[PDB]
């Protein structure tokens, strides 16, 4: 296990770089995360998807 | 007078037809929820 050597006096391409990886998955959950949806009271009495 | 005693204290053939039909339509709708070899039993998730 090598460290790393990470001064601004070095080229670019061996700088420092911060990652961040998402991953996703989907089966069966019935209730969990989703985006800044909306739809301000729910349309009764009509057939509606 | 012992006709209406018998029955109001035997109808088995009847209720037979009844019950097998009702068994084989849940049967029916319990097979909308396997997945014969899929991912799945949800068109929205495929």
């Amino acid at each position: 296990l090598q460290s790393y050597g990470f001064q601004p006096t070095n080229g670019v391409g061996y700088q420092p770089y911060r990652v961040v990886v998402l991953s996703f998955e989907l089966l069966h959950a019935p209730a969990t995360v989703c985006g800044p949806k909306k739809s301000t009271n729910l349309v009764k009495n009509k057939c509606v998807n | 007078g012992k006709i209406q005693d018998s029955l109001s204290s035997a109808l088995g053939k009847l209720q037979n037809v009844v019950n097998q039909n009702a068994q084989a339509l849940n049967t029916l709708v319990k097979q909308l929820s396997s997945n014969f070899g899929a991912i799945s039993s949800v068109l929205n998730d495929i």
